[PDB]
Parts: C-alpha cells; structure tokens; sequence
DNA sequence: CGAATGTGTGTCTCAATCCCAAC
DNA sequence: AAAGTTGGGATTGAGACACACATTC
C-alpha cells in the first residue's frame, strides 16, 4: 500500500464552482476562514472514490445555484497513477476510473466495486483510517469494542486477511458445489475414493478459512502487532509533556494510562489529551507498518482541543514524522502553517471558494 | 585589523516545558551575549537568522531584542541579519518581527560592502529559502558570486542546512556554495567550525539549549558566539576565538539503583545554577529524591514502576495445516489469478 | 429560571483533592492548560445538584488514590439562597440540602426531588440548556424534533404552563366527583341549580385546554418565533457571514438564505454551525431579557471557529446584558480579555491548584 | 503652550475579517500623526486605547512605534495611559505600549512640565475596572492632594463617567477632583463640555470602529483635540477640533423602488469608496450589481418581499374569562390554595 | 444485602430516502 | 429517440427491549 494523493479538479461542487488543486509530498496545510472552502476539497475526494449515497444527496453537493457536478482525481497507490471522473448532468450521472492512462471501468457501479477492489478499503473505514474528519480523531479509541478492533483492523493492513476470509468462504462453497454435481451422479466402484478424497478436502478447505478469520491468525498478528505500537506509542506520547508514568495499550487496544497514585482510562481524561493519545497512536501504528501499509493520511482540524502549548508541541511531532509520505492537515490555527512543507490557502469571495496555492 | 562577531539561533520567546523560568533563562542568556559583545566593542556584527522563536514572538522578548540591538546601533557597531525559518512571514500581508529593527540592523537580501580600517570587505545573504526553491536560492548564489569576485575579503550569511553537516533536514548541498572567506551560517544548534573551500565555514551554535537533543554538543563545545579576526588577508581557525555563554545545567540520571543514587546528588550539589534532571527512577527511589526539589529547577524524571510472511507460515504449520499452501493461496486470492487453477493442482497432486 | 451560582468546594473530586471556588457575576473565564481541571468543576456541579448515575461512576469522580468525596455548592433562584452537600465515605452515600441556613431535605434521593422542582428541570434537559458541553453547542440544534420542542419549552419558560395543564387534570377531576356526588344518584324550580354545577365542570375543561400544548403554549411559542429570528439574525451577522438572512421555523429548525439558494446546518461548515447554535441560544436568552434571567455554563465555545470570529464572538459576549452570570471555559486567550473575573487553574503533581482573579 | 488630546485609536481592528478595513486604521492614525507633526505641539496626551489587542500584529507595533519615534525626536512629550485593551491580563506578558517607552511617558502617577516659563501639573492613571473603583479613587485623592500648588492641572483617565456613558461606566462623576482639563477615553463619542470650572473632553476614536459611529461621523468628524492653554484658564473657546478623513458608509433600507434612486448619488458625493449596510429588497439586487466596482463592499441583506396580558387576550379570544385564567395561573403556580378560589368563581360570577 | 432506579448499550426492526440502472 | 418510471441497493433515523453497571432504599 503506497498510496498518496496528486491533484483534483472540481466543478460546481457546493462552494467551489471551478477549483483546480494540486497537493505535494509532505506536510500540507490547508488554510481558510470558517466556511471559506477547506473541507469541501475532502468531501470531492470522497465524492471521486465513492459515489454520492442517500445521505449523500446531490442537492446537499451541488452548488445550490447550479444543476451540474463535475469532479476528476488524480493519485497513486502502490506506484500507480489513477484517474477518476464523476460527473452529474440534470439528472443523469456517470463515472469513469483510468489507470495510467487508458481507461478501465465506464459505469458508476463499476467504478465504485473497481475503487473498493484497489483500496481494500469501504466506505465506512476510509473516514477511519485515512480521512479523519473533525473531532472523530479519538472517536476510534472510545468506540464500541467490535468497531474499535473493526477499524484496527483496517489502519494496520489486518483487513486484508478478512478479504482471504470471505473470498475463501467462496472458494469452501463452490468445492461443496463440485460436491453437489457428483452426489446426484460390468462397470463401478472408481468413486468411493471420491467420497474421502473430496470431502476431507472440504474439511482441510475449512479448516484453512479459520486460519484467515478474526480470532484466527487476525488476533494473532494483532498481539504480535501490540509491543512495538505501545513503545511507539508512549515514544510519541511523551512529546506532549503530560504528567503520566506511561500509556499501556491492551491486546483489545483499549488504553490505560498510568498515573502516579491510580490508571485512569479515556473515559476520564479530557479531550485534549484523549487527542493527544489519539494522534499518538494513529503515528505509533503508522510507524510499526513503515513499508507494509505506507499509506497517507489526512487530518481535518487535529489541533481543536488543544491548548497554545499542545498545538506548538504536535507541530514539532509532525515534523519529526518520516513514516507517513503524505499527510493533509486544515486548521484555522496559525500553529500548524509554520511548519507545513506546502500552504495551500483557500479564500472565499462572497459564496464562492477562491484557492491560492503557495508552492 | 578588523574583528566582527558571529552569533545565531537566539529563539527569543521559546518556552520550553512551558515554563516562566525557562523562557527567562533565554532572555538572560541573550542579554548576557549583548553584554559581552558590548564589552568586546566589535566593528560589524552578523546575526544569520532564528532571533525569535516565533513569527508572533510575545512583546517582552520584541522589547528586549529591540533594546539590545538599539544599544548595538547607538554604539555605531553596524549589525547585519537575515530572517529565519522561525521569522520569515507565512502568510502576504503581515510582516516580520526583524521589521521592528530596521533602525538598528540592516536585513540582508543581497549584497552590500563596508570600509573598516582601510579594507573592503563584501557582505551577502538572503533570508531562508524553503527547501522548494532551491533553484531560487541557487539563482541568488550565482549572482552573489559575480558581484564578489572583486573583492579578496567575502562573506556569507545563509540560514540553511548542508548536507555534510545535517542528514535530516539539509535544505542545500556543499558544492552548490561558492568559494567565499567566510561562512556565518545557522538553523542548527550544534556548533560547528571547519575549513571549506579554501575559507572557513561555521556555525554559530544556540545561546541557550532549545530542543534536548543538543546538550549533547553543550558539554563538548560550550554555547555563545564566534569571534573572528579578519585582520590577515585569508582566514584560518587561530584567529578565531568561541565566546562561551552560560546556560542553565542539566542533569541526566539513572536511579535504578544506590549505586547511581550517589551519582544524583554529588552532581546536582556540584553544578552551577539549579539544575533540570530528566530520565528514568524507580518509584521505590522516587520519593527519597523527592528531597531535593529545593536544590532544583523542574523534574523532568519518569516514575518506573518495578515480517508477517514468516509468521503466517508459521502460524499454519503451527495449527497443523501446510503453510505453503495457506500463503500461496493468500497470494493467489490477493490477486485476481485463478484460485482453482492453484487449488486443483494442490488436490489432484500434493494432497492426502 | 432565575438561577444564579455561588461558591462551590469539591475534596477529592476528580483531580481536585480540594479546591474552593467563588463565582461572580457577569463574564466568567475558567482558563488552563489541557486536563488542568476546568471542565471537571462543571462535572463538581452537576454531580451537586444530581447525585451520581451509572454514567456518573463514583470510582469515575472519585480522585484514583483516595476513596471517598465531599462536594458542597451555594447558589441563589428566584430570591432563595440554596446549599447542597453530597458524600461519599467507604460505600455509604448521604446528602444534605439547606435554604437559608436551616436545612431542607437529609437524604440524596430527598435532594434530588427538591433540586428537580427548584429548577423545574431535570437531569437530562438541565444539559440542554444551562449547562453545554464540549462540542454539544450544536447538540441544542439537532435534537429530535419532539425532543428539540421539548427542550425548546423549558428554554423559553413555557413548560411551566405544563405544570398547570396537569395539575389542572387533579383539579378537574376533583370538580368532578362533586358532580358525580349528584349524578351517582340521579338515576335509580330548583333542578336549574342541577344544570349550573354541570356548566361549570364543562367550564373548568375549556380552560384546561388552554394551558395544554395545543393551546396557548403553541399559540406563544408561535408569537415568539419572530423575535428570536430577529435577535438571531442580530446575533449571526456580527460574524460577518456571507449570508442573507436566517430564518427560523416554528419548528426551532434554521434554515439559512443563500443568494443563489438556501443552505441548512448540514451544509454549514462546523464553525458556521457553531455561530448559528450560539447566536440561536442568545437570540433566546435577548428574547426574554427580563422574563427568564438564567445562567449560561459554556465549555470550549470558540473551537472550530477562526481567529476572526473567536475576536467577533469576544464582542459578542461583551455586548451581551441579557445573561446575568455566564461562566466560559477557554484554551484561547480572545476571551481572557473580555471577561470581568479570571480564574486561573494549573496541575502540580496530578492535583488541580485554582487562583481567583477579581 | 498647547496640547494635543488624542485616544481610542484601536490600531489592528480587522473590521469584517477584510484587510481594506484594516489598513483603514492604519492610516487615519498616520494621518493624525502627520498632523501633529504639522503643528508641532508642546505635549501630546493619548489616553489610552492605542492598540486593539494586547497582542497586536507585528505591523500595528511598527507603525505605532516608528510614530511616536518621529513625535518624540521633535521634542514632543507624549504622556499615555493605559487602554482597558492594553492591560496585561496574564502574568509575564507585557502590555504593547511598553516597546513605547523611550518615546512616551507611560503615566501612573504626576509630573510636572516647564513650558516657556511655567509649572504645568499633568496626571493619570491606567483603566480601573469598575471592581477595583476604591483604589481608583485612592489614587485620584492623591492626585488632588499634590495638585492644590499648581493652578494649571490636567488628568488622563481611561475609563468611563456615569453621566456620559450609563452602560459601562467604572466612576461616577462627583468622584473627579477639579482640574482645568480632562482627557479621558474609552468611549468613541467626541464629548467636549464644562464640568467642575473646567473642561471634560473624550477625544473620541480616530476611525469607526462600532458601526453606532458613522452618524457621528457625518455630524461631527472624528479626530484629535488641540486645546490652547496658554492663558491662565480654559474655556471651550480655546479648543480646536481636528476632523481626520475617514471610510465613508452608506446606509440604505430599500424596501421601495424610490429606495434605488438614494443610492447613486449619495455613494459618488463622498469622499472615498463607501462601505453599503442595511437592507435591499431581493428585486433591486441585480439591477444594484452595476455599481459594485465603486462602493468598496455591499454588507446589506436580502430582503423577500409580556405574557401576563397575552394569555389574557388568548383566553378571551378562545371565549373564556381571562382574568380567571390568570389568577388561577397564579394560584397554582405558588402553590396557594386554588380550592378556596375556585369555590367562589361557580357561585357568583357564572352562567 | 437484594430490589427500584434511570442510564447507557447493542441490536433489531419497520420505514423512508435517494442514488443507480434499466424499459 | 426521447422522456420519465421503476425496482435493486445502502444507509439512516426512530422505536423496542433484553442485558449490564452502578447508585441508592
Ligand atoms: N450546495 C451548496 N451550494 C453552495 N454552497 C454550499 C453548498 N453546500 C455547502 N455550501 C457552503 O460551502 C461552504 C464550504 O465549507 P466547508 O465545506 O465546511 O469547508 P470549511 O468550512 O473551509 O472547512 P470546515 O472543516 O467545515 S471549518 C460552506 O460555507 C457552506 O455553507
Ligand atoms: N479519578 C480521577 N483521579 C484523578 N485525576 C482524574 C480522575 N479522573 C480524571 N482525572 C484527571 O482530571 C483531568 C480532567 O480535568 P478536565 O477539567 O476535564 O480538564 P480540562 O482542563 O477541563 O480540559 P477540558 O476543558 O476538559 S478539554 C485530567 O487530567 C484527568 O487525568
Ligand atoms: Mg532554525
Ligand atoms: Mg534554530
Ligand atoms: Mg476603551
Ligand atoms: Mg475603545
């Protein structure tokens, strides 16, 4: 996984009626007034991978005066270029995916089963993983128990075993098929090493899908996963000077931190600091995965919570950050634009988002 | 006969642990080389960028910085500077704290010579280029190289990163600086001094320990500022004599035992100011430490208490199935290759 | 609501072991580093006036070395000076409740009737109005609709009309057995005094139906809508937001106009949203400036929005003399410099330190 | 001998998050700088709110700094008090006007000046919030007990007079000790009148800072006060008010077609591209698009097209006996006895 | 101590909504 | 041919309810 983002076009979506913006290596900050735009460019880049759902409404995505939506995407993902173009006429909606050039899916469904076959990533943990929305930067720590590990699946490469999982429940019931075709079905008896041959077989096919399942090998790697993000993880944690012994990761990656007289848990500390444990973690595993999962990851707004101190103190983490190729920051804090790589500011004029990129 | 004084990396309004003692030690420590460099009475001085620590430093450290370098100018000593990484404006229409000294130093983004005692000698320097416009920056040297080819005294006052010195984060390379008699350069807190390219490269290292990973060059070579002696036509590094500052003490321990308990108190009793001790303790020897934060600064000292390739074969053979098969068949799923035309030679031949 | 808060002490609360704190009022400022101890006052108060819950863990509230809490809170409504004490020793849990010195109620679940009644809110709607968490400024807004009406009603001092439509239904009913009292027996000139009684029950239901919710409470509700959207259009356009003007429904759904179309708060962004919700909660404390004098607890207002609008929103509060006593947490120094009383916390070892600045 | 009274500057007010509103103040105060200059007066009195913040832009701090290098390098004496916007509030910070100290006296107390010949008594204080008022007076007592010497006498304030401002005053008026003049601020309303055989004068802000201040503008400029003390009193006589040039509004309700022709005429007879607020109808917007390019911004909206006695007027109109319903209201609500009430209503006021 | 409580949680449901493809 | 029409699919909100956790009589 060497995914990093390239360059996007947008038209008449939401406030942006014409953008074109082009994103580099490094640390990127986005910078804008409140409303002037800065999200938006997020929402496209959702919008390009997975097309629009019920909540999704085009009338929530259009621009409010206009009738069209038209968006294009440029990236990479392990060392190739894709091109996506999602478009919206006056009721009809189409969607192209090209790979390095030529084209390779024409139709909406197609793209979006094409883009979820690439990424290896749904829906649901593209906003868990690899676009942190607002606030949602330490939801994934106090989430529900089966979510928790549901999304720690999916940030440390884990997922792709469940893929192995399902695909292989195929595999166990297309053979129990080939089971079927022959069951209905001077010369006899060549079958009855059929019987045994085949269905100890099933039995081995089984047998191997409980390798690939959860409680199988995925727990497994999971608590061989666990050390190196604990030490990572407190490595990280220290930077931002708070008064604790050290921060304990459990097997079910739920925190526990240790305090002199008692261990508090991320029900009781505040939230800036269940934001620094958060962005401590999100690093700790992207510094475990360097070469596995060496994705990029884009943050909106991290530093909300958190104190003049704390934002200074997470900026002198970033920079130190080689683990992460690209990451995308926004802020409406002045803490963060001091130490980005590229400043891409967006202004808005009236009701339509202006951008100014500075190389 | 001529001297001049090199000095960088100030970081005026740095707040480490964000601490009041700790932002004062910079402050004192800044006024002191003020003081001293008053007491040297230098004809130019050359400041190569990070005065402040921040493009919105607080107005204390703007008053202090502003009162020193008055007191420089009203000297008629000629103070030249070039803006920082930590000072250059990030966004059009705000400007510089270094705009409040323009009556006192000159801001240096190009060249300019001086007469002293009867010799040219040429001055250049830009402000610090993001590691982006390199070629700019190149674009700058090259012309700050034909305007000096006149002059046998030359000196350069960059604020980057080369890349013998900083692996990390080096913003240009050693051959991309022509030759000149003098480097007075910054942004890394390590002092350096060595010869290069037939002249002298230095970097004036911090006045006061920023980040904690330079101690480790503070008890080697002591923080402050250069002294140079231009008075020969070349220069060469006798002439050139570190003015050390005195900078608050730091003390690294490893009680984890009484045999290192010793090592604490015989070091923070025989330092001179209240000391900063930082590491790892056992919280069975924490509290008998505890007796001494009189005798200290802050406490920065933890309380102790007391690839998958292989595996994934490993873990199979380890459940007793062929491992060779569950990662062929996870590669094989991986991809869209046929899982059958894989399976059903495993059936047909390597099979029981 | 005429709520105004006093004093308030706290041992072992949390991370403060002890800590006494004197409110003032007007513009409060409760400033601090990250886990200094600002929002855990809040949390000090609401367990004062509601005893613990599930979610209010005791090991949760309880200093994780120690083993018992005490936390005493004055505070003055409608007049009447309160005291409210509640503990927690070695497994046993007592409190008391004093107005005027004398005390009131000796038990916790005593203390929690009187407190329900005192306010005339309870424990969930008393975070939808007075006291506002982190984040859950916008909470207010996207409420369910009967939810969102529901709080609406306790907001704008109309659900005490409520109080009277049930207990309408006691005296109703009472009125009633009187009649049944003839009508049990009338079965099995002076019959006109028969039909006056009759009338007069009829009567007492009409009225009733006035105080219900389809009656006068909607009928007033309706009457105020139009002057909150004006002081909420007061309020929103001191943020100098690129938008026509803001309409609210009689449903207390926004809706904002756009030139070229109307946008809802799904569309603004998180700041916008934040400058419609506070704007909306001051268009309704503006709209009964002098009806319903309440007290505003706000934690982390300014985050989301920007430089300019934490400075507008500054100004904003300053202009503000509709809330009598209104207490603000903040990271960000834009509100240090508007507020009347300052108060300081820092953290020594794991234990919250409180310096009050007049 | 005169002086120049000067306040309520606000250098670094970013008015509708917009950079032209910004520069604005900047140049009004240069402005006002180059027209002291252009007098040369013995002493320039400032009485606080220099700055908007207590952390202004590098920018606002140049500028102000470069300027009272330039009065003080002309042997001017500027006195100052501190604004309310320029009180330390933390610890270790620093207010901005301490950069100003080797060109301003920052007052906090007396002096005495010597001005072609004769003794003239200049005194003030920082803002006082209306809390800390018992020292405030201590401090001006002071100031009376070490003026009875001098006859000429002046005091800087920065704060607010109840009889002027009723909102947010922090003194009362019968507090002021007499003195022949009174520089004060922190209100933006130009004030000048008499008050204890004296002269009480708020200079007044330099550019509109609150939109409540462009009605002034059009009435009475906005500016500095120059104040001739060179007789042994002061009347109003000897007091001349300085108007500075300002961003010009224009401020419209079309709510009618006769709303429209307003506009051209009064946006091109001022001085500088105005700035447009109120309210225009949605169906003059479009034909209002033609000018945009000489008003500066349009920051005007887009028009379409007491329960006591309501619940009163409610029950009457549903046909029920108002007072009835509100005096039972209240005799429930406080819990009084609503049996003893009720039983009077069936048997003489009923039908 | 065990029951009465509200408080939250996980999960399940019918129902609606709106995108997306097809005739 | 063209235009709406129409069912497949995905997610979401509100409404139910057993299963816990903890306070409190
Ligand atoms: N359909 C639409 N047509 C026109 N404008 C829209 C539409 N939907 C949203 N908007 C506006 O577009 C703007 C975009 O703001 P956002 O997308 O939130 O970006 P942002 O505010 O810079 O980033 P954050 O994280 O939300 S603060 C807002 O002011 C919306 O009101
Ligand atoms: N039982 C406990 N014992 C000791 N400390 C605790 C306990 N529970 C929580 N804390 C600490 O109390 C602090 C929480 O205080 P808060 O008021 O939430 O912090 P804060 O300053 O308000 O920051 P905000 O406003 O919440 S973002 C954290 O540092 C926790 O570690
Ligand atoms: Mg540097
Ligand atoms: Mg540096
Ligand atoms: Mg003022
Ligand atoms: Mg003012």
């Amino acid at each position: 996984m060497s995914m990093i983002l390239k360059e996007i076009r947008m038209n008449n979506f939401k406030s942006h009626v014409n953008s074109r913006i082009k994103f580099e290596k490094g640390i990127v900050a986005i910078i804008g007034e409140n409303g002037s735009g800065k999200s938006s460019i997020f929402e496209a880049v959702f919008f390009a991978l997975f097309g629009a759902g019920s909540n999704f409404n085009y009338d929530t995505i259009i621009t409010k005066g206009k009738k069209s939506v038209y968006v294009e995407l440029d990236f990479e993902v392990n060392g190739n270029n894709y091109k996506i173009i999602r478009e919206y006429d006056s009721g009809r909606g189409g969607a192209k995916l090209y790979k390095n050039g030529k084209p390779y899916a024409t139709t909406i469904s197609a793209v979006n089963k094409a883009v979820n076959e690439i990424l290896g990533v749904d829906r649901n943990m593209f906003l868990n993983s690899i676009y942190i929305k607002q606030g949602e930067i330490a939801k994934f720590l106090s989430l529900k128990p089966s979510e928790k590990l549901e999304t720690v699946a999916k940030l440390l490469g884990i997922d792709e075993f469940e893929k192995c999982y399902q695909k292989m429940g195929e595999i166990v019931k297309e053979y129990e098929k080939r089971l079927e075709r022959i069951e209905g079905e001077k010369e006899m008896s060549n079958l009855e090493k059929e019987k045994e041959k085949l269905t100890k077989f099933v039995e081995y096919l089984d047998k191997v899908r409980r390798i690939f399942g959860r409680n199988g090998f995925q727990a497994y790697l999971r608590e061989k996963y666990v050390p190196l993000i604990q030490k990572y993880l407190n490595e990280a944690f220290s930077e931002f000077d708070l008064p604790y012994s050290f921060v304990e990761l459990t097997k079910d990656f739920e925190v526990r931190v240790h305090a002199p007289n008692g261990v508090l848990t991320i029900d009781n500390l505040s939230g800036g600091e269940q934001i620094a444990v958060a962005l401590s973690l999100r690093l700790a595993i992207a510094n475990a995965l360097i070469g596995n999962r060496v994705e990029c990851i884009i943050l909106d707004e991290p530093t909300v919570y958190l104190d003049e101190n704390r934002r200074a103190k997470l900026a002198e983490i970033f920079r130190k950050v080689k683990s992460i190729p690209q990451m995308i920051i926004i802020t409406h804090h002045r803490e963060l634009e001091d130490v980005a790589d590229v400043i891409i500011n967006v202004k808005k004029d009236g009701n339509v988002s202006k951008v100014k990129i500075n190389g | 006969h001529m001297m001049f004084v090199h000095i960088a990396d100030n970081h005026l309004g740095y707040r480490q642990y964000n601490l009041d003692d700790r932002e004062k030690d910079i402050y004192d420590s800044f006024k002191l080389c003020i003081k001293k460099i008053l007491e040297i009475k230098p004809d130019v001085v050359l400041h190569s960028g990070d005065l402040f620590n921040d493009l919105r430093p607080p107005v204390k450290a703007l008053r202090i910085a502003m009162q020193a370098f008055k007191k420089l100018h009203e000297n008629n000593i000629k103070v030249y500077i070039v803006a920082g990484n930590h000072e250059m404006p990030r966004r059009l229409g705000e400007e510089s704290p270094l705009a409040l000294l323009k009556d006192y130093v000159k801001i240096l983004d190009g060249k300019d010579v001086i007469n002293v005692n009867g010799e040219e000698i040429f001055i250049c320097g830009t402000y610090y280029h993001k590691k982006s416009k390199r070629e700019e920056m190149l674009d700058k040297l090259k012309n700050f190289e034909s305007e000096a080819k006149n002059y046998k005294k030359k000196i350069l006052m960059l604020h980057q990163g080369i890349n013998p010195y900083i692996p990390l984060d080096y913003e240009l390379e050693h051959f991309d600086l022509p030759k000149f008699s003098y480097y007075a350069l910054g942004h890394i807190h390590k002092r350096i001094l060595e010869r290069f390219n037939d002249g002298i490269l230095a970097y004036s290292g911090s006045t006061e320990i920023i980040y904690r990973n330079e101690y480790e060059d503070y008890k080697k070579e002591g923080k402050g500022f250069y002294l140079v002696d231009f008075s020969g036509n070349d220069l060469d590094i006798s002439d050139i004599e570190k003015i050390d500052i005195e900078c608050r003490e730091f003390v690294e321990v490893n009680i984890k035992d009484k045999k290192s308990f010793n090592e604490a108190v015989n070091k923070i009793e025989r330092c001179k100011n209240k000391p900063v001790v930082f590491g790892k303790i056992k919280r069975e020897f924490k509290p008998w430490f505890d007796t001494l934060k009189d005798k200290i600064l802050i406490n920065k000292a933890i309380i102790v208490d007391d690839n998958i390739k292989e595996l994934l074969v490993d873990y199979a053979n380890r459940q007793g199935i062929d491992g060779d098969l569950v990662l062929s068949l996870y590669k094989a799923l991986l991809n869209n290759e046929n899982w059958k035309e894989l399976l059903d030679e495993y059936y047909n031949t390597k099979f029981r």
